[PDB]
RNA sequence: GGCGGUGUAAGUGCAGCCCGUCUUACACCGUGCGGCACAGAAACACUGAUGUCGUAUACAGGGCG
C-alpha cells in the first residue's frame, strides 16, 4: 500500500501569500497524482491532474509540480475564496490513497468576541433539566476560553463547547458554550456568569444574568 | 451536464447492511471508472472501492474487502455499493466519483456525487426538543436538544433570514444524544417588527418543528 | 531482425600436411518469445499498430610424416 504523507496538516496564511503544500509518496507513483479542494460540507473539487496539469476552469494561481516522489501544490497568491482543505491522491496503484489533508485558514486582525448569555426557557424548566447558553460571536483567532460561574462558584465538567468554521465574509469564528444543570439547581441559584478569555481582550470579560430578571 | 445523485444512506446497527446508489446523467457509466470514497466526520478522504470499464474489474480498500461490493447497472446508468457487516468505524459520508477521461484529466476524479451519510450504531433514533434562546444589535436563537442520529437542519423564517446566522456543529452529550444551538444577530429595532422563527428538521426521525422566538 | 536447418566457399587446433569440427560470408527454407514505450471513452483485462532494448544446444577431435 502506497502512503501519501501530506504536510503541513494545517496552515494560516494572509490574503496575497504564496502557499506551498507538500505530499511525499512512500514509493514511486510516476505522475499519477491529483489534487483536490474541499469546502466544509461539500464534495471535493478537482484542481490538478497528472501531478502538474491544471484542470479546466481552475484559476492559474494554482499549480502542481513533481520531483521524483515529492509532489507540490502551490497557490501563487492566496485569495479569500481559497480557504479549504486540500488533498493529494495517488492513482498509480490500488488501493488508492489520499493524503491526510491541509486545512488552509485565512489570517486576519485580532477581534474580541461579542458575548451574549441566554437563560433556560420556561418550556425546558418543565422537564427537569436547565441549559444555560453562552455565545461568543465573530472573534479571531479561534482559540478562546469559557468558564462558568454559578453564584461565583466555578463550574467544571457540566459544560460543552462547539465552534463554527471560519466565516467567508469576515474570516471570524463563533463559539457556543452550554452549561447543563438540574432544574432544581438552576431554580435555587441566582447569578449565572460566563467568563471569556481571548487575545482580543486584555483581561477576561464576564457576561451574566440574575434568574428572574 | 454531468450529474451524480446518491441515495441509500442512513442508520443501521453494527453488523447491518445498506446499499448505496449513485444515479448518473450526462455520460454513460460503462466507459469510465467509478469510485466510492468516504469521509468520517472531521477526518480526511478515504478511498473505498472502484470498478473499471470494459473489464468490470473491481478493487477494494483493505478495511472493506469481503464486506463491500461495488457494481454497476448499465441499463439504469447507476452504480452501487453494497455494504454488509457494517461496523462503527464505517460511519462516514460516502461519495461516488467519476474518474475522468484519460486524455482530458488523467486519473483525476472530475465529478462527485453530493454525498450520503451512513451511521453505524446501536443507539435508537430520537427526535429533538427545540427551545428558544430569548433575545438578549440583539442575539437570539434556538436550542435543539437530545436527538440521534445526525443531522438536523436549521433555517430561520423559512430561509428568508440567512445573514448573521450561526448554526453550530452538534456536540455529543454523555447521554449519547446530540445537542446544538443555532443563533442569529439582528438589529434590536427589528425585534419590534420582525417575527423570528427557527425551522428545525430531523429527517432521520421525521421530526419537524417551527419554534417562534420572542423576547422574554 | 534474432534463432535454427541445409548447401557453397574461404579462413582456422600443427614443426608440417590432410579430414573433421569451429568461425565468417553468401544462398534458400523454417521460425519465435519476452520486457518497456503507444492508442482504442481503456491503470487490470480485452483489441490493434509501430518502435525499441533483450533473449534461445556449453557434442571435437582424429589421421599421417
Amino acid at each position: 500500500d502506497i502512503q501519501m504523507t501530506q504536510s503541513p496538516s494545517s496552515l494560516s496564511a494572509s490574503v496575497g501569500d504564496r502557499v506551498t503544500i507538500t505530499c511525499r509518496a512512500s514509493q514511486s507513483v510516476s505522475s499519477a497524482v491529483a489534487w483536490y479542494q474541499q469546502k466544509p460540507g461539500k464534495a471535493p473539487k478537482l484542481l490538478i491532474y497528472s501531478a502538474s496539469s491544471l484542470y479546466s476552469g481552475v484559476p492559474s494561481r494554482f499549480s502542481g509540480s513533481r520531483s521524483g516522489t515529492d509532489f507540490t501544490l502551490t497557490i501563487s497568491s492566496l485569495q479569500p475564496e481559497d480557504f479549504a482543505t486540500y488533498y493529494c491522491q495517488q492513482s498509480y496503484s490500488f488501493p488508492n490513497t489520499f493524503g491526510e489533508g491541509t486545512k488552509v485558514e485565512i489570517k486576519r486582525t485580532v477581534a474580541a468576541p461579542s458575548v451574549f448569555i441566554f437563560p433556560p426557557s420556561d418550556e425546558q424548566l418543565k422537564s427537569g433539566t436547565a441549559s444555560v447558553v453562552c455565545l461568543l460571536n465573530n472573534f479571531y483567532p479561534r482559540e478562546a476560553k469559557v468558564q462558568w460561574k454559578v453564584d461565583n462558584a466555578l463550574q467544571s465538567g457540566n459544560s460543552q463547547e462547539s465552534v463554527t468554521e471560519q466565516d467567508s465574509a469576515d474570516s471570524t469564528y463563533s463559539l457556543s458554550s452550554t452549561l447543563t444543570l438540574s432544574k432544581a439547581d438552576y431554580e435555587k441559584h441566582k447569578v449565572y456568569a460566563c467568563e471569556v478569555t481571548h487575545q482580543g481582550l486584555s483581561s477576561p470579560v464576564t457576561k451574566s444574568f440574575n434568574r428572574g430578571e | 451536464e454531468v450529474q451524480l445523485v446518491e441515495s441509500g444512506g442512513g442508520l443501521v446497527q453494527p453488523g447491518g447492511s445498506l446499499r448505496l446508489s449513485c444515479a448518473a446523467s450526462g455520460f454513460y457509466i460503462s466507459y469510465s471508472s467509478i469510485h466510492w470514497v468516504r469521509q468520517a466526520p472531521g477526518k480526511g478522504l478515504e478511498w473505498v472501492a472502484s470498478i473499471s470499464p470494459y473489464s468490470g474489474s473491481t478493487y477494494y480498500a483493505d478495511s472493506v474487502k469481503g464486506r463491500f461490493t461495488i457494481s454497476a447497472d448499465t441499463s439504469k446508468n447507476t452504480a452501487y455499493l453494497q455494504m454488509n457487516s457494517l461496523r462503527a468505524e464505517d460511519t462516514a459520508v460516502y461519495y461516488c466519483a467519476r474518474q475522468g477521461y484519460r486524455r482530458r484529466s488523467g486519473r483525476g476524479f472530475d465529478y462527485w456525487g453530493q454525498g450520503t451519510l451512513v451511521t453505524v450504531s446501536s443507539a435508537s433514533t430520537k427526535g429533538p426538543s427545540v427551545f428558544p434562546l430569548a433575545p438578549s444589535t440583539a442575539a437570539l436563537g434556538c436550542l435543539v436538544k437530545d436527538y440521534f442520529p445526525e443531522p438536523v437542519t436549521v433555517s430561520w423564517n423559512s430561509g428568508a433570514l440567512t445573514s448573521g446566522v450561526h448554526t453550530f456543529p452538534a456536540v455529543l452529550q454523555s447521554s449519547g444524544l446530540y445537542s446544538l444551538s443555532s443563533v442569529v444577530t439582528v438589529p434590536s429595532s427589528s425585534l419590534g417588527t420582525q417575527t423570528y422563527i427557527c425551522n428545525v428538521n430531523h429527517k432521520p426521525s421525521n421530526t419537524k418543528v417551527d419554534k417562534k422566538v420572542e423576547p422574554k
